[PDB]
């Protein structure tokens, strides 16, 4: 131990079908 | 390959092309026939007529909807319906383009079976689907949940959806729409 211690979306698919129209 | 939209809504087909905002083609459902007798010869005399010829031409022509409350009744009438809408109204081929269809709901299987039937054989595609009407008008407001009542001329049908989850069981149809409202002003 001592050796041890040392080594430590709905909205924005639907708004851009509206904008493809 | 763009895809067609084509709302055969009761009163009005309504028709046209992805990516577009307006409708290409808004004309009324109707197929006329002559109901006189014709005494001229020549002219070009047809023996029926679709969409807005026949509501120019109304005088002389038993006018029939092929859609009622939603269901088709006439086939051959809903044909020429199609035939007219693919070949006068868009010009298009149905041969190399994908169609998605409208539908009220709580419709007739047999409708789906038959639209399916006539669509895949006699204006054959290479794909097809069939949607619901208010699912598409809520993509029109652009918003995620709510309830939808779509009112056309023979449904008025109320849809809730929450989250992009539709609920079914709570569906409700009326046919109670435009055209009982004009029979009702008659
Ligand atoms: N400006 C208006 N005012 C009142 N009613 C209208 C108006 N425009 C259309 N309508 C009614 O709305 C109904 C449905 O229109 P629509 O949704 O296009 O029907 P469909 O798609 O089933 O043909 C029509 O039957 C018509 O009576
Ligand atoms: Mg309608």
């Amino acid at each position: 131990r001592k050796q041890q211690l040392a080594e430590e979306c709905v909205i924005d698919a639907l708004l851009a079908d509206i904008r493809k129209g | 390959t763009t895809a067609l939209v084509c709302d055969n809504g009761s009163g009005l087909v309504k028709a046209g092309f992805a990516g577009d905002d307006a409708p290409r083609a808004v004309f009324p459902s109707i197929v006329g026939r002559p109901r006189h007798q014709g005494v001229m010869v020549g002219m070009g005399q047809k023996d029926s007529y679709v969409g807005d010829e026949a509501q120019s031409k109304r005088g002389i022509l038993t006018l029939k909807y092929p859609i009622e409350h939603g269901i088709i009744t006439n086939w051959d009438d809903m044909e020429k319906i199609w035939h007219h809408t693919f070949y006068n109204e868009l010009r298009v081929a149905p041969e190399e383009h994908p169609t998605l269809l409208t539908e009220a709901p709580l419709n007739p299987k047999a409708n789906r079976e038959k639209m399916t039937q006539i669509m895949f054989e006699t204006f054959n595609v290479p794909a097809m689907y069939v949607a619901i009407q208010a699912v598409l008008s809520l993509y029109a407001s652009g918003r995620t949940t709510g309830i939808v009542l779509d009112s056309g001329d023979g449904v008025t049908h109320n849809v809730p959806i929450y989250e992009g989850y539709a609920l079914p069981h709570a569906i409700m149809r009326l046919d109670l729409a435009g055209r009982d409202l004009t029979d009702y002003l008659m």
